[PDB]
């Protein structure tokens, strides 16, 4: 009824979501030339200040996920963006995509984590200048902020998706149910839809930027 | 740009398809106006 | 090509397989790209094509959805 | 098995086996707890 | 290989030339126009084309992306076109600055 | 509006001069001060200064210590002791001479000695962050 | 702004009571071919191009039934 | 029914959680004002956290719609 | 209150340590003569 | 009706959450009177600042009426 | 009747969001006190800013009252 | 009866948005402190702004207990 | 009965209403603290404000639990 | 029982006006660091009104508690 | 059933309390905001603690949202 | 039954009394990132008043949960 673009598509009984999935990345062509054309000269350029502002704080161990996270911070930023296209499928609403987007990441952060530099890595647990009788409880807390971390970030994602698009349909319906009344309401309301679309713009955006910098500080804190 | 007379089979086609068409969506509108509201009030 | 051919033996003269398919539709990107894309003083237009065939195609699989929403009834 | 191996296979070898193993580890964690999620369904 | 200067002549960046130039002899001018606004008060009576929420949030995104290409459409083609020139001056003064260098010795 | 004077004991850098708006390193922080700022007077940490002119372009000095004064009437005084253009500097000295003192630091024992050596080990990171 | 009336005195016209002749001798060549099987010899370019100006005059029908039944949207009732 | 109507209590509750994501951005964009105001050449820079502050309060606030439609549907 | 204050310093003495190290930090070109414009000679008494 | 009985307080329970963006409003022009009075070269720019932030507080405010209405009317 | 007593549940419910309104005038008020300790010479142009930002914290304040009536009489 | 208990459920929730004056006037006599330790020579002057601040703060927690009385004895 | 039971249930909620109160003096001490950090010398003068401030403070938190009783007890 | 039930249920509501001493310790204790990192040499005096600021905010959050278990037991 | 009511109830209430951590992050990436704005050469050392203070805040939001779901699944 | 329900309500209406906690960290680790930035020599020093300040904040927030287990298994 509400939900209908959020339904797993499919056309012709074939399951057509991974075809939208598969669709971001063939907007960022490649060229082994010098001087290119417009389109690659710009993105290559937004991959040169992402890769910039991102990877910079890494130590040399980090800086080996550089191909990853970049790589994360176009794919999300595409798909948030070829959402905001009509009748468009968004799989970043899915709650699958993002969990199986997360959990390894975070996973095998964590992993390497605690496989090298396990003393510290066990005491981080713990801040340094803590006074003894409240030991216990300060290490239960970070066990259950870390252990629940991946799910922060696959939820804060898909609900966040979610409820932009549920809202840009609502507001949508709104205006339908207002053309046959007050024309000035009906603009009112459009003018609502088109600052909304704007932000929703900026959101997708941002949510991109944000599950990368996320993942990004976990990958910096277990390195 | 130098405007291009279209072949009179094209013109007379379209506007004769034009008037077929305002036939038969009158003819549609009057068929169906009785069914339509007879269901109308056969639904209540 | 098509556009110059106008015997059905043409259909059965192509390639039906995997490699075949697979080459045609590279074929076809290249010529998209290098046609509207690969040109510098390109424009924007080249990208916006793309969107546009991507809406319809969205709007393709969600007719199903959508046609419980129709106005009139007929 | 031949462009594919040498376009695909090739660059990504040295992410494949070194830097991506706690990736592997960690693909496997949420496959399980995929199925388990599946399965109690 | 260098590249071809231009495009390919896309008219309101939704349909290229090669169409209208196509159907110019038979209709002429407005024979696409034509079909154009046919083809859309078919889809929309026939109800191929349905009118609901989806409608206008397409109104809305859309009326975004042509007001953004026409405000800062000339300023990202400008900096592409400067990043390349300026990409080019430096090699070029990467060009016969070793020569220079050679020169002396 | 903004009437400066940048000077040192033995240079002028600048004097009633009309810029648009200078950053200042405070003791107390950086800020910046443009035209109408607030009444305040403030001492200088070792630090760049850039004073921003009206056509846009940055001047980018490095002071050590001093004195910054904005007034009622929008005229900033600022006065510092040793105000180097930051070409004069190197990156070498600097880092040599951050590890001298790092190294007095960790040798050193005595409080009024140790907090000359932090002041002078102060004095050299600001050096070394300020220039690259 | 005028110029669309402007092409439309030369394309968008009621057809002349003149011209039908013209177009029944169209018509006949298109039967003729239809008859003979003669359209094999049409490459797929030209072909394309006659089924997109038939899809017009189709169009020019369907937009004369809306006009018809004075509702832009389905049938009013 | 009782379930529904517990499902609407329990929505409203749960979106009541929005208040904190309210206050937040609140906060955010004060500090971000007084910052600017203080240091304005840093303004690029200050914004960009700002833009995080802002995307982890939002956070917050979606989980509590969360609950809210995954009583008000799921539910 | 800084530090070197709850020491016992003086804002003088934090300013001449700063000037000093912004001198020797001064490349050799004009290190000599920076050092000359700022050096004391005064002798208490 | 219990239905409509719940509506009503499901409407006034995701009503509640209007405080967060008066105290977000509160917040903002606050600030924005402090970095004015500080650095009142600035003002033009940092009043832009302020309706950015008031337009997205606001923006939270919003979805709570949102769910009212859209609990009131649509459900 | 429960009509009659949802309409009072659900007018003390959206009641409760007039508090936002409070702490947002407290807060403006007060930034307004410390920016005038700070730069007297600017008090009158302050006050104004004090008075707009009062002027939207009510604002939304009112928006609450403003569906109680409108659930208590209108509804 | 059910009016009656509404009545009292009503009352109490009507209560709750006391809390907005309450932080309300916590945030304007903290400022004051601020502000007076920042310029005390104006500690007259300074003073006088507070009350008002409080004079409006109150001002929205009256309405709060106004509809609860309105409630509790008026209907 | 259920009178009694929204007696209680309205106790509760016109409970709630002491966070204000709790913030209130919170943010109260919290401005002293620094006040006092600041201009130590007034340490005595400021130390009343502080008394006041908290004297209204915990003047609204108050009416709160006046209701409270006053619905436990009276009612 | 309803009786027990809404024992039950205004025990939590009654317990819902902590959140107000958790804020309160909050600010006060950030106002403390604020303070410190000020004017260190008057951290033994500062830390004093800490605790008293401590003191009282805990205070109110006690009377919630206090009512919560004089309707869990005493009631 | 009754359970399944109150079920969704205490969901709803349970979720209130991530306003808590929505207003946390907003002050933490607030102060995140000024301090870096007073002392930028710190940029770097002080985002750590941010994260480290967004770190805990989310973590009592989590509390909340965790009896939910171990009340609208578990339980 | 009635009281197994109004066991979960109540704890889920305990539990909100985290967002206090949540709050109050946030707070605390904000205004540590401002006094660091400000007076960084102090560093350590200031981390210990943290933690401190902490310990006291989650402390209350334990006291919620507690009712909410000291209900949930307890009663």
């Amino acid at each position: 009824n509400l939900f209908a673009s959020f339904i797993a598509p499919t056309i012709l009984g074939l399951p057509a979501a991974v075809l939208i999935i598969l669709f971001p990345p063939l907007l960022i062509p490649t060229s082994k030339y010098l001087i290119n054309n417009r389109l690659i000269t710009t993105q290559q350029w937004l991959i040169k200040l992402t890769s910039k502002q991102m990877m910079t704080m890494h130590n040399t161990k980090g800086r080996t996920w550089s191909l990853m996270l970049v790589s994360l911070i176009i794919f999300i930023a595409t798909t948030n963006l070829l959402g905001l296209l009509p009748h468009s499928f968004t799989p970043t609403t899915q709650l699958s995509m993002n969990l199986a987007m997360a959990i390894p990441l975070w996973a095998g952060t964590v992993i390497m984590g605690f496989r090298s530099k396990i003393k510290n890595a066990l005491a981080h647990f713990l801040p340094q200048g803590t006074p003894t009788p409240l030991i216990p409880m300060l290490v239960i807390i970070e066990t259950i902020s870390l252990l629940i971390q991946p799910m922060a970030l696959a939820v804060r994602l898909t609900a966040n998706i979610t409820a932009g698009h549920l809202l840009m349909h609502l507001i949508g319906s709104a205006t339908l149910a207002m053309s046959t009344i007050n024309l000035p309401s009906t603009l009112i309301i459009f003018t609502i839809l088109i600052l909304l679309t704007i932000l929703e713009i900026a959101v997708a955006l941002i949510q991109a930027y944000v599950f990368t910098l996320l993942v990004s500080l976990y990958l910096h804190d277990n390195t | 740009v130098p405007p291009v007379q279209v072949s009179p089979l094209i013109k007379l086609g379209r506007y004769s398809a034009l008037f077929l068409g305002v036939a038969y969506g009158a003819t549609r509108y009057n068929y169906l106006k009785p069914r339509a509201e007879e269901e109308r009030r056969i639904a209540a | 090509e098509v556009k110059l051919g106008e015997l059905p033996s043409w259909i059965l003269m192509r390639d039906f397989s995997p490699s075949g398919i697979f080459g045609a539709f590279q074929r076809g990107y290249y010529r998209y790209y290098n046609k509207y894309i690969n040109v510098k003083k390109g424009s924007i237009s080249g990208i916006t094509m793309v969107l546009a065939c991507y809406v319809l195609f969205s709007y393709s699989f969600s007719y199903k959805h959508l046609k419980h929403e129709r106005l009139r009834k007929y | 098995l031949q462009s594919i191996i040498k376009n695909i296979w090739i660059p990504m070898k040295p992410y494949y086996t070194k830097v991506y193993q706690e990736i592997w580890i960690g693909m496997g964690l949420m496959g399980f707890i995929v199925y388990k999620i599946r399965a109690a369904d | 290989p260098p590249l071809p200067e231009y495009g390919g002549k896309v008219r309101y960046g939704l349909i290229p030339e090669e169409f209208f130039q196509f159907l110019y002899p038979k209709t002429g001018v407005t024979g696409p126009y034509v079909l154009g606004t046919g083809l859309i008060l078919y889809a929309l009576s026939k109800e191929i084309y349905v009118i609901s929420a989806e409608t206008f949030t397409a109104l809305s995104v859309l009326g975004v992306m042509v007001y953004g290409i026409k405000k800062y459409g000339p300023f990202v083609a400008d900096f592409a076109d400067k990043l390349n020139e300026q990409k080019l001056a430096q090699l070029e003064e990467a060009k016969q600055a070793s020569i220079q260098h050679i020169q002396n010795a | 509006q903004m009437s400066f004077t940048f000077a040192s004991p033995t240079q002028v850098f600048f004097n009633g001069a009309n810029v648009r708006q200078v950053d200042v390193p405070t003791l107390t922080g950086a800020f910046g001060i443009l035209a109408a700022h607030v009444p305040t007077l403030q001492v200088l940490r070792p630090g760049l200064v850039v004073v921003h002119a009206e056509d846009g372009t940055t001047s980018k000095y490095f002071v050590s210590s001093g004195s910054i004064a904005v007034n009622a009437d929008s005229s900033v005084q600022l006065l510092a002791e040793e105000a180097v253009t930051l070409d004069m500097l190197d990156l070498g000295a600097a880092k040599a001479n951050l590890e001298k003192a790092q190294a007095e630091l960790v040798g050193t024992a005595d409080e009024a000695t140790r907090a000359e050596i932090q002041i002078r080990i102060e004095a050299n990171e600001a050096l070394v962050k300020a220039l690259e | 702004l005028a110029t669309f009336w402007y092409y439309a005195k030369v394309e968008l016209v009621p057809p002349t009571p003149a011209e039908i002749p013209r177009a029944i001798q169209s018509l006949k060549k298109i039967v003729n071919s239809a008859q003979t099987g003669s359209f094999k010899q049409l490459t797929v370019k030209e072909a394309v191009l006659n089924g997109l100006v038939a899809t017009e005059v189709l169009m020019w029908f369907y937009v004369g039934e809306i006009i018809g039944k004075r509702g832009i949207i389905g049938y009013d009732v | 029914d009782i379930d529904t109507a517990a499902k609407f209590i329990g929505a409203g509750a749960a979106t009541v959680g929005v208040a904190g994501s309210g206050a937040g951005i609140g906060t955010v964009f004060g500090s971000l004002i007084i910052g600017y105001a203080r240091n304005p050449s840093l303004k690029q820079q200050l914004f960009s956290y700002a833009i995080l502050g802002f995307a982890l309060s939002e956070a917050m606030g979606l989980f509590c719609l969360m609950v809210a439609f995954l009583i008000l549907f799921a539910m | 209150v800084a530090y070197w204050r709850q020491a016992g310093l003086s804002y003088i003495r934090y300013s001449q340590i700063c000037a000093k190290a912004v001198r020797d930090a001064l490349k050799t070109e004009f290190k000599a003569n920076a050092e000359k414009t700022s050096g004391s000679n005064v002798k208490i008494v």
